[PDB]
């Protein structure tokens, strides 16, 4: 049984899903589970009462949203299995889990109860006949076509840099921070409230993400913004009235490269790609310098990788080439490349099969990611 | 291509002068 | 099947289910005879009800029973409810179930005692009690959209969203069509047209749905009225006395959008359903401002429609689309949801028992209702 | 230029001032500006028609009351000029503003607008030599004597809780939610009308409070309060007719734990208290826990602390010393810690001076502040 494999790219902020060999994603929506807050009187309302991708888009409102994975660790995995349920389901794939191999995806150096117990999903409340589980790193490079590569990402939940060099991904060598796209965010917010414009609920949130999407760049010397008064710029709510965003919308991405804004000493991710090249070996530095890709949403911020160009000169050893590569399609790197490795015929030999997974159990899956 | 979410003139990647 | 009474302060209003509009539409007046020692020749009525007390109005005490959407005095409303059963309708409550009406944030004792009335002393096979404004919004045919509803009684607000009500944005309003009656009543006595007794207050109530409008603007509508004499037109009585006012058909329903005239101290109709739509959720906030549903006779004032969108837009931001859903049978719009509401087959699951009440008592309806 | 400096402890429901090392604040009133509603036709009345202190809670009746601040954020800073200059005047303080230093007080995480809004009004409007504002929590630990503990208090305003370890405030800890003393007194006013005994007029509100003050508790287990039926406990109004709560007294401070009940999704005082020790750091969470300090007048309510105290054993980690402390004078904490902060030397180098002001401007208010 090996029909047209599936590719779940999982991730707190999006998932994509779809089926092997293709250019792009069909169905990219928001990983998030929403369940309506208020009474419904009124017959001829929104059934279901659980609201997953463009119906929880479209209805925020009413919805107390609540994202299931945190920084690549799925806390509530009820809503997990409902999410992967609707990505199966009539409303996005129009197809049964029991045809088709799986491709999921997780962070490096997760919890492995959680991969244990995604696969248990997968293989016992689904009747997949195969999974396979990657990193973000390896399927990125396989989007590009290469082989040696140093992958700064940055997702909603996680931010890492795991350096490969033709084909040997270095486990010990993968530096790994939970500062993230979300973290952002959420710290978008707190500014946002001692400007003066509170937002507290979790429909109320996803307008703090959208101003976090469209107006926010990075300064190339923050102290020098900071002397120095800032413009006030505006923007639109759904409900009209207008945000002075004022100095927020520049200190907001700061925490990406000083986590010691939000209180949590943690390296940054301009560290992060330093100490990656670091920890590996000395004759597969100057290599892992001139690879460097860039993928993730929290990647997209406006004059980020001029910024962290600028960091690897102060860090990094003088008189060296860098070169932060970044692709047009970033947001569906990983995608991409699981969708290449899918449509491969090595494939096959990778996975865990239905039948191994009953003979041996989760000593199998481990065995066979590394 | 088709999606919602791209950056027009990023470019490919920044990368430093090579010296001889 | 079903009978539909709508219990309305002013006009009680009631019928069938699965029908156009109500056969029994009579003023809730219960007139008490003027008692003294003398006899009385051939028989009467010891306490008349609805059209029989408008008609030998002169002489008869004229006290409503429902005062602010309140039930005061509960044997004169027992004698309205066996007067539209028995005498108009033609029909025992034994037979047919019974959709009752009341207004959002009334006192919770007067549903369990409305309900006490319908199962002990008229033997109801089954009955429910709806909020006045869902049935309005499900007469226009909407299931999202904010409703005005203005009756006699009260005037009140309830958001409501894809068949979701918001119970926490609704904002019951003490300014109602009685209080502008009285308030015509006043002004009238002010250019030497005193009316005292309570004979003269239909009479004055008469006058208002006949004369009064809306003005678009008051300074400018006040300052034309001092210039000419064109707008002030002349009303007979039932006696053949009549009397020409000027000021006071534009004065009166302004009440509604200048509570202070009243002495009241609360927000005007105009501002009420904006602090109701801000009250809501952010996101669906478009929506209501798109679907402001009138409903009642207090929205019968001509002109009304295009105040609410004068004002609702100076409320509101510059960017926003105001729109007043105003149709021709908004004065009967709460009946006409509930004759639909009871035409579903969906409803025939959704009824109280006799046998439900007896079990648990008037507490069941508080679960029932919303 | 060193005078006796006077401390203005700010707050929504009621504000307290005197002069820096007294024992307790000589002067408290309620911080609110009452206008006439009625016209003075005859002659000797109440002159000024600007009421602010004991006069305006002595005439309630006549005056149409405006809080100027809600939520610890003034939106009427005409208002809030007003009582400011009354607290100077010769009604309550007899002195100038010119002398005397300024101790302001104000809740964590609120606009900054507000704060720079705040400033001008001490240094221009008055002509404070020096100004210096401060946190409550801060203000709260001087008091008792203490530099340890979480500060977790409940005004009319905000409710918030500061983790402070040593002398050291951990600003990315402080929680906040705007659900305190007013919202109460809000929802408690919705419960009496479900009941029967409706409230509207801003005179009329200040009953609300004195019911919510005196006859109301907090039971240890809601859902076995909801299952029993409660006795109708009296209270006598300032009029003399009698009111009969029912279940309005004890499900009204609910909404402090419960912020659902009022339709806001936020954490609540008992998540507040523990979110607060848990975004600390892990050797500093056992010292939090044994030092919990309680202030406000929305701590005061019939077992508060011991549904407090319930609330931490259920959430918090199990076999950890649990203390709820707090000083015999909750209400006057926050000022006596002020008035001991102001009567130190140090406080000379806190303070921001006339002239620093008018050099830099905000910038240096916001340096000195935090
Ligand atoms: N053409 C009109 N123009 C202005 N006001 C009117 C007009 N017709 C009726 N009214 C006012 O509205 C009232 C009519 O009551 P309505 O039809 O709104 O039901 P109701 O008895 O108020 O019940 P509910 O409170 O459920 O609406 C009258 O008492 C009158 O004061
Ligand atoms: N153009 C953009 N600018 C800044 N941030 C963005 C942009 N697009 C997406 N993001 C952020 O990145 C996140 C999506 O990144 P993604 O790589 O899909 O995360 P994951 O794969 O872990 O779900 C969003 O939650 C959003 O906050
Ligand atoms: N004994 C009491 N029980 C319950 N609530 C009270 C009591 N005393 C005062 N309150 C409420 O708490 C408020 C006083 O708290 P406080 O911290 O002084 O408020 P502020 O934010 O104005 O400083 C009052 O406005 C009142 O509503």
């Amino acid at each position: 049984i090996a029909n047209q494999p599936v590719v779940i790219d999982n991730g707190s902020g999006v998932i994509k899903a779809g089926f092997a060999g293709d250019q792009i994603p069909k169905y990219c929506f928001p990983n998030y589970v929403g369940r309506p807050k208020h009474v419904r009187v009124m017959a001829g309302a929104l059934e279901g009462d659980i609201f997953i991708g463009p119906k929880a888009e479209e209805h925020r409102g009413l919805l107390s949203i609540r994202y299931p994975m945190e920084h690549g660790i799925v806390k509530d995995w009820n809503d997990m299995e409902r999410i992967w349920q609707y990505v199966y389901s009539k409303e996005q794939l129009q197809t049964f889990s029991e045809e088709h191999p799986v491709l999921l995806t997780e962070a490096p150096l997760n919890p492995r109860k959680n991969r244990e117990r995604a696969a248990e999903v997968f293989f016992e409340t689904f009747n997949v006949p195969a999974l396979f589980i990657s990193m973000q790193a390896v399927l990125s490079l396989y989007a590009t076509g290469r082989t040696t590569g140093v992958v700064l990402d940055s997702g909603d939940g996680v931010t890492h840099a795991v350096p490969i060099y033709e084909g040997f991904a270095m486990p010990h060598s993968i530096m790994r921070i939970d500062i993230a796209g979300r973290d952002v965010s959420r710290f978008l917010r707190l500014y946002l409230r001692k400007e003066g414009y509170d937002f507290h609920s979790s429909s109320e949130f996803e307008i703090v993400k959208a101003i976090k999407e469209r107006a926010c760049y990075l300064s190339i010397n923050p102290q020098k913004d900071e002397t120095l008064e800032t413009e006030k710029a505006q923007y639109y709510l759904p409900d009209g009235s207008t945000i002075e965003i004022g100095p927020s919308r520049f200190r907001a991405p700061e925490l990406l490269f000083r986590p010691d804004l939000i209180g949590e000493e943690s390296e940054g991710i301009h560290e992060v790609l330093v100490f990656a090249i670091q920890k590996s070996d000395m004759d597969l530095r100057r290599t892992l310098f001139s690879n460097i890709v860039l993928s993730g949403g929290s990647t997209l911020f406006k004059g980020f990788g001029d910024r962290l160009l600028s960091e690897v000169k102060k860090l990094a050893p003088k008189d060296v080439k860098i070169r932060i590569s970044a692709p047009q399609e970033r947001l569906y790197s990983t995608w991409i490349g699981g969708s290449i490795l899918a449509s491969l015929d090595t494939f096959k030999k990778m996975w865990v099969s239905k039948k191994e997974y009953e003979e041996d159990g989760a000593r199998s899956i481990h065995r066979k990611t590394f | 291509m088709a999606d919602p979410k791209y950056a027009d003139l990023p470019g490919i990647a920044r990368n430093e002068p090579d010296v001889y | 099947a079903a009978l539909v009474v709508d219990n309305g302060s002013g006009m009680c209003k009631a019928g069938f289910a699965g029908d156009d509009a109500p056969r029994a539409v009579f003023p809730s007046i219960v007139g008490r005879p003027r008692h003294q020692g003398v006899m009385v020749g051939m028989g009467q009525k010891d306490s008349y009800v609805g059209d029989e007390a408008q008609s030998k109005r002169g002489i008869l005490t004229l006290k409503y029973p429902i005062e602010h959407g309140i039930v005061t005095n509960w044997d004169d409303m027992e004698k309205i409810w066996h007067h539209t059963f028995y005498n108009e309708l033609r029909v025992a409550p034994e037979e047919h179930p019974v959709l009752l009406t009341e207004a959002p944030l009334n006192p919770k004792a007067n549903r369990e005692k409305m309900t006490q009335i319908m199962f002990e002393t008229f033997n109801t096979p089954a009955m429910y009690v709806a909020i006045q404004a869902v049935l309005s919004l499900y007469a226009s045919g909407r299931t999202t959209g904010i409703v005005m509803d203005s009756g006699d009684g009260v005037t009140h607000t309830v958001p409501i969203y894809e068949g979701y009500a918001l119970p926490h944005a609704i904002l019951r309003l003490d300014l109602a069509g009685r209080d502008l009656t009285d308030y015509l009543m006043k002004i009238l006595t002010e250019r030497g047209y005193s009316f005292t007794t309570t004979a003269e207050r239909e009479i004055v109530r008469d006058i208002k749905e006949k004369l009064c409008y809306v003005a678009l603007d008051f300074e400018q509508e006040m300052a034309t009225a001092a210039s000419s004499s064109s707008l002030e037109k002349s009303y007979e009585l039932p006696d053949g006395q009549v009397i020409t006012i000027g000021n006071e058909r534009f004065r009166c329903p302004e009440a509604l959008f200048q509570p202070s005239f009243l002495g009241m101290e609360s927000c005007g109709i105009h501002e009420t359903t904006f602090n109701s739509i801000m009250k809501c959720d952010v996101d669906i906030r478009k929506d209501l401002y798109a679907n402001t549903v009138l409903s009642g006779g207090t929205t019968m004032y001509p002109g009304i429609a295009d105040r609410m969108q004068k004002e609702i837009t100076a409320l509101a931001p510059s960017t926003m689309k105001i729109k007043i859903i105003a149709p021709p049978e908004r004065k009967y719009s709460v009946w006409i949801g509930g004759s639909i509401l009871a035409s579903l087959s969906t409803f025939q699951q959704m009824w109280i028992s006799k046998q439900e009440y007896d079990e648990s008592g008037p507490s069941i309806v508080h679960r029932k209702c919303f």
